[PDB]
């Protein structure tokens, strides 16, 4: 079956860094664009970042622009999110989600059909 | 940006409830690419509607989508116990996506 | 200095040679023009900006300078074309009991633009709470007196 | 009361990175320029970096120029210092200090009246 | 740059001690913006003098500042037990600041 | 004696390797990484000069690995991101006979470390 | 690139065995910088030959190097029990090096 699993969560102080990983299987990770979406406690879903199949198209939310760094390793079928200079409002549940079709914006066109279980990230002093 | 969504919705068993999703002319009212997601507690979201009114395989006919101006709506007829969950809308916004605030659906 | 006077000079023959040999000046620095060449130059207008400052603040009156006088009282452009003359006025602007008439701006949110004059006496808000024209904690009068003796 | 609290300290190997944060409260962080000052063991205070209210003016010491990166988030009332390629002589106690008046150089004009408790940084192999 | 400061100073209870702070014509001798700071062990520094000789609110009259050429001095009259601490001088240097080496003050 | 010791190995589905040096002037010599894949032979990975002014990678890890060094800590590093199954090998830290960059190819690599194992499997 | 090497070699005790190392005109046949390495099981490689035919200190005269065109050879005369090991050749290739495939030497 299709499957995504996020790793790298934990508690980290405001200003420090943390890197998240997403292991993929069950589908051709070589061709699909993948995205990060977080769920803040008390708030709703919030899109974090996106990266195309060849990393030729990359986008960030304004709240994490110049703060997070998305990347991928198609050989390892893994997606990464380097979070530096974390803030209290970055405390959320980060999801790894693939689109219905391999295009970059196609996950917005036809929805995000597959989601991972998520990895918790806490940013408190 | 921000997509306005009522914090809570309610409907009795077998009745209907509509969940609105209000954006601007650059997201909800600028494209026909509104999605709806269901999230049960402790579980990952599930795609229920894409392209405003299209249903993926595995979604019952009770869920239906519509849009009118900057406001997209999700109607759930014949409400059932398993429909109690959180519902978020999504919309395209020009190489970027944006989610709604979310609505807790209570089946009374 | 915060209310530095300005005089506009136009439609007249300027006498620089006699002007620069009248009194004894403790500071005389020109930028973008030599003192002796002004006798041959014509200009659309001339501006004479006059004020009083501390001696140690005299260095702040020049292009590319920073400080309380440069930032909040009187600012010159980096490409300033003109002359600065300064002379001690202790025998004129000093009193036995202290001459507090001369004031200077101490607090200001942003630095002045070149040749900008600010005469505001509004209470300066140094904190989050508004002052509402009442000076107190985190609410300071923007001007300070020299009190020359 | 006015208050500054530094976070993000610890031990890190020579060449690695570390990010410091400074949480501010009790005063309008929107308008004041903030600075970093470190205290090396056996030595004295040493100014590290400075940043104006809108990040329009930024300065570094020659020992950390092109090495540290100062930044701020006025919405979170937080100051940051990204330290990369750390050296043994970077081992010090890093202080977060605000100036008496909101100007950039005003902390040098009228002194640094408020200091944080500091965060320890050790750079050893 | 470097601002020279003697490593240690000393004075008896009730006596006076002057702590010198020597820079160059581009910092200590170039502006009238010399500051002095007191630091007790395990606690953050405290501003004692600004603009060479001005005292903030909360600093006793026993601490006084002066400058002469490239050398700024901090004099502490009527020395007291609580005055035993470290003292650093600061100076403006053109969009940059610089501290002195520091002086440990022992009240004998 | 001259001595090199590699650390940072393990199993991974990124990974950073370190090489601690002693017994010789690490300030002046260029150091290299060479791996030994199970069943295959030696394969040169990367090289870095004394001041990091000259850096080279094999085509199989170009744009994938990042070599660096800290002369104050006498340590060499190799940041391996986006690892593949064929990256499973025994990574060696080796210095050249003379401090030049290509001198390890000119006169051979005389000193080798014990190596650190790297496994890339799901 | 690829430097061709036979997977296995053999020779009796006291006999001789030559291990070939074949490259191209841009490595083995382009420079006189061919090296040879010996690796016993569980131990780091040991430099045996550099510059095609030069021996470091500590290498017996039994090991000798030669090159001819794109083919470099390592000859081990008077084969001994301790000579059983793996042997790799190295060559310069223009700011880059390249190793041979390797040859297991069995002393029969």
């Amino acid at each position: 079956e299709v499957q995504l699993l996020e790793t790298g969560g934990g508690l980290v102080q405001p200003g420090r860094s943390l890197r998240l990983s997403c292991a993929a299987s069950g589908f051709p990770f070589d061709d699909y664009a993948i995205h990060w979406v977080r769920l803040a406690p008390g708030k709703g879903l919030e899109w974090v970042s996106s990266i195309s199949w060849d990393s030729g198209s990359i986008g960030y939310a304004d709240s994490v622009k110049g703060r997070f760094t998305i990347s991928r390793d198609n050989a390892k079928n893994s997606l990464y999110l380097q979070m530096n200079s974390l803030r209290a409002e970055d405390t959320a549940l980060y999801y790894c989600a693939k689109g219905a079709f391999p295009g970059y914006s196609s996950g917005w066109y036809y929805g995000l059909d597959v989601w991972g279980q998520g990895a918790t990230v806490t940013v408190s002093s | 940006s921000v997509v306005t969504q009522p914090p809570s919705a309610s409907g009795s068993l077998g009745q209907s409830v509509t969940i609105s999703c209000t954006g601007t002319s650059s997201d909800v009212g600028g494209y026909n690419y509104v999605s709806w997601y269901q999230q049960h507690p402790g579980k990952a979201p599930k795609l229920m509607i894409f392209e405003v009114s299209k249903r993926p395989s595995g979604v019952p006919d009770r869920f239906s989508g519509s849009k009118s101006g900057n406001t997209a709506s999700l109607t759930v007829s014949g409400l059932q116990a398993e429909d109690e969950a959180d519902y978020y809308c999504s919309s395209y916004a020009g190489n970027k996506g944006v989610f709604g605030g979310g609505t807790k659906l209570t089946v009374l | 200095v915060y209310a530095w006077n300005r005089k506009r000079i136009s439609n007249c023959v300027a006498d620089y040679s006699v002007l620069y040999n009248s009194a004894s000046f403790s500071t005389f620095k020109c930028y973008g023009v030599s003192p002796t060449k002004l006798n041959d130059l014509c200009f659309t207008n001339v501006y004479a900006d006059s004020f009083v400052i501390r001696g140690d603040e005299v260095r702040q009156i020049a292009p590319g300078q920073t400080g309380n006088i440069a930032d909040y009282n009187y600012k010159l452009p980096d490409d300033f074309t003109g002359c600065v003359i300064a002379w001690n006025s202790n025998n004129l602007d000093s009193k036995v009991g202290g001459n507090y008439n001369y004031l200077y701006r101490l607090f200001r949110k942003s630095n002045l633009k070149p040749f900008e004059r600010d005469i505001s006496t509004e209470i300066y808000q140094a904190g989050s709470t508004p002052c509402n024209g009442v000076k107190g904690f985190n609410c300071y009068f923007p001007l300070q007196s020299y009190g020359f003796q």
